[PDB]
RNA sequence: ACGCGCGCUACACUGACGGAGCCAGGAAACUCCGUCGUGCUG
């Protein structure tokens, strides 16, 4: 929450990690918000593939994944896994989103935060919490905190009705390391 | 108007111009090609009386590939000769016809074949599984 | 069903020794005229279990098998299964034990057929030239059955069957 | 330890392999374009 407190969080997290450069994840749980309403947050506050049909597909022609292929890919995990590894971001026609999560979501979601961005990020989904990648082991503690702040800013703005008050608990953690509560 | 061995092609008839579109395309394409003729060979087949005409074209769809191809086939000349007199020939439409079927099998009506039938056996149909009790 | 045309359309209406022509584009005695042979050359090609590509096969085998020293392609194909049939082989005996086998015709449609799926076979059995041109083996071998119509050179058993049904006769 | 039977998929160049085309009662076999080089290779 406060800068000093987060700095400690980050510092402690680095020290604890023990046993490749790990990455730092920030996790926050929310309270007293109904996930049913459009309380859910999906936002881009914290190689490209395009999934879509004509127009969108035309502009892309970037790798293009056509509407027809979506079911086929859901069926063959082997190819889908490869596609996910190859590209950093995915953009998808918004209407297509139901189908893509049904078929693709298991591979794309999980951790490899690959879920596509709709076109005519922090993604809560129906669940109360959020996990976001804030930075690397390489970067300074100060930078990690700054990044965390940008993430926090989005929440503050959304439930402007309560703001940060909603955050039940915040934690930081390295890939390998254990989570530490702010 | 003509279906082919589990497939089926529909006929469009009312005088117009060039570009006769099959499905929603152009009997230039029709890309399950190789034997992409035998389609452009009904129109070509018009080689017996006419040269192309100046009329219409409709869409097909049923079963699978070569099925459809063979369907769109009759589809065409089974619709040049269309009654007539607004389609076929306002008189003696045996013009084409008997000509567009003195070497035909598509417009030459359809084939009495059609998938079905198996057997309490192996694969079924007739090929009954391979057993050799001792 | 279900081939094409053009591609040369060199229709040699002669070349048909012995009988044959009275069934050069036939089948009956049991089809009718199962498109002028080349509908069976192309068909005897479905030895994996499905035509088309088979169709290609034929076609390629053709443009190839004519490009290379053209004899009107189709007439190489006719003149292929032409001077390239069996002619009175033997067939069991029963008159012994322990048979022996006597010989004779060769019911035309035979001669055509029994040489058709045959030239077809010799082709299929690549292994020389074990290249990658199915239509080549299919051609050359059929070409080595047009040029080969000058000994031997691919058929062979062609003779054998006959150059054998003489002694044990 | 091993025997007998119904099979499944393979020995591959009509192939395997990636992109792509379509359509049955995003089916697959399949068509095209390209990569592999008949070597227990892919």
């Amino acid at each position: 929450v406060d800068p000093d407190q987060t700095l400690k969080a980050c510092k402690a997290l680095l020290a604890h990690i023990k046993k490749a450069e790990t990455p730092i994840w920030l996790t926050l749980t929310t309270k007293k918000h109904i996930h049913d309403s459009h309380r859910l947050q999906p936002g881009k506050i914290i190689s490209v593939c395009l999934i879509t049909a004509d127009p969108q597909r035309f502009y892309k022609n970037g790798r293009v994944i056509d509407i027809s292929h979506l079911k086929a890919k859901f069926k063959a995990y082997e190819a889908q896994r490869k596609l996910f590894s190859e590209h950093d971001v995915f953009l998808a026609d918004t209407r297509i989103i139901n189908r893509l999560p049904k078929a693709l979501g298991k591979t794309f979601y999980k951790t490899t935060t690959k879920r596509p961005i709709p076109v005519v990020l922090v993604h809560l989904s129906p669940s109360t919490n959020t996990a976001i990648k804030v930075g690397y082991a390489n970067w300074e503690p100060e930078k990690l905190a700054a990044n965390i702040e940008t993430v926090i800013r989005e929440l503050v703005e959304r439930f402007v009705p309560q703001k940060w008050q909603n955050v039940r608990n915040f934690y930081v953690k390295g890939p390998e390391t254990a989570a530490l509560p702010i | 108007f003509g279906k082919k061995k589990s497939a089926t092609a529909v006929a469009h008839v009312k005088a117009g111009k060039g570009l006769i579109k099959v499905n929603g395309s152009p009997i230039t394409l029709v890309e399950p090609e190789i034997l992409r003729f035998k389609v452009y060979e009904p129109l070509l087949l018009v080689g017996l009386d006419k040269f192309s005409n100046i009329d219409i074209r409709v869409r097909v769809t049923g079963g699978g590939h070569v099925s459809q191809v063979y369907a769109i086939r009759q589809a065409i000349a089974k619709g040049l000769v269309a009654y007539h007199q607004k389609y076929v020939d306002e008189q003696s439409k045996n013009e084409l016809k008997k000509a567009f079927t003195s070497y035909d099998r598509t417009l030459l009506i359809a084939d009495s074949r059609r998938p079905e039938p198996k057997k309490f056996g192996g694969k079924g149909a007739r090929s009954r599984f391979q057993k050799s009790y001792r | 069903e279900i081939k094409l045309f053009n591609k040369w359309s060199f229709e040699e209406v002669e070349v048909k020794d012995a009988s044959l022509v009275d069934y050069v584009q036939v089948r009956q005695p049991q089809c009718p005229i199962i498109e002028r042979l080349t509908n069976s050359l192309m068909m005897n090609g479905r030895n994996n279990g499905k035509k088309l590509k088979a169709v290609r096969i034929i076609k390629h085998t053709l443009d190839i098998i004519n490009v290379l020293t053209d004899q009107n392609p189709i007439q190489v194909v006719v003149d292929a299964i032409t001077n390239t049939g069996p002619r009175e082989d033997t067939t069991r005996v029963g008159g012994g034990g322990a048979a022996r086998r006597q010989a004779v015709d060769v019911s035309p449609l035979r001669r055509v057929n029994q040489a058709i799926a045959l030239l077809t076979i010799g082709a299929r059995e690549a292994a020389f030239r074990n290249i990658k041109t199915i239509a080549e083996t299919l051609a050359e071998e059929l070409i080595n059955a047009a040029k080969g119509s000058s000994t031997s050179y691919a058929i062979k058993k062609k003779d054998e069957l006959e150059r054998v049904a003489k002694s044990n006769r």
